């Protein structure tokens, strides 16, 4: 609630696909809150409803 | 719907070709296996809604 914070999500993703690291971004945040770092080997996409609802992204395949 | 039924009728003209099929009697069970499975299954994105958000209908650009 109470922190400045700086944030960088390497680019390349094309602006369509772009929310779909919102929820990235959310876990990233929570660890930051509670310094727990994200457990390795694990990959996740999805856009988030501001509610908690992830939304279907594409370029699944690639 | 122009796209899939395309689709489907490209499919059987190539079975009746390759397949050698004299004719397709497209049903549901079958259609599974031309265009796939169905990308739309939840018509909603709430099918309940929880507190504080709310459907609205809008009459966008499409």
């Amino acid at each position: 609630v109470t922190s400045h914070i700086h944030l960088h999500v390497p680019e390349g993703a094309t602006p369509k696909d772009g929310p779909s690291a919102g929820c990235t971004i959310v876990t990233a945040l929570l660890s930051l809150a509670m310094g727990r770092p994200v457990r390795q080997n694990l990959a996740m996409t999805g856009e988030v409803s501001l509610t908690g609802k992830i939304l279907p992204v594409g370029g699944i395949k690639e | 719907l122009q796209k899939q039924v395309e689709k489907v009728l490209r499919k059987s003209a190539y079975k009746i070709v390759s397949g050698e099929a004299e004719s397709v009697e497209v049903t549901p069970e079958n259609l599974q296996d031309f265009v796939g499975k169905p990308v739309f299954t939840v018509e909603r994105m709430y099918d309940v809604t929880p507190p504080g958000v709310v459907m609205g209908l809008a009459w966008t650009a499409m």
